């Protein structure tokens, strides 16, 4: 279930890092880098909670 | 080629035409081991897998 959660769009514009990253510049890729990390975290703490 | 856990694990040559294998490398969490400090201050090092 993490596994498969990783590769999620959490409301962003893709799911890859490396492509958001090359696709504009960085002051328009941190609003998709912090959405991306804001879901992960939620993720990671939900997993270890159970 | 994708596994299980939808991750890529094989990829095949577009210059040759080959299968070719993928795997991550160099995974581990530092350990240091040390017989408290009181009477020594020589530690042992131990990596994870
Ligand atoms: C790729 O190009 C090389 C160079 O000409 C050739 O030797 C080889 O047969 C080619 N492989 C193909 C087209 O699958
Ligand atoms: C360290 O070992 C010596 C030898 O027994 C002892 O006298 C001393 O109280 C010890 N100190 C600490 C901080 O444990």
């Amino acid at each position: 279930t993490l596994v498969k959660q990783l590769s999620s769009n959490f409301g962003a514009i893709s799911s890859v890092l490396n492509d958001i990253l090359a696709r504009l510049d960085p002051p328009e890729a941190e609003v998709q880098i912090d959405r991306l990390i804001t879901g992960r975290l939620q993720s990671l703490q939900t997993y270890v909670t159970q | 080629g994708r596994d299980i856990d939808d991750t890529t694990d094989a990829v095949r040559d577009p210059q040759t035409l080959e299968i070719l294998d993928i795997t991550p490398c160099s995974f581990g969490g530092v350990s240091v081991i040390t017989p408290g400090t009181n009477t020594s201050n020589q530690v042992a090092v131990l990596y994870q897998g």
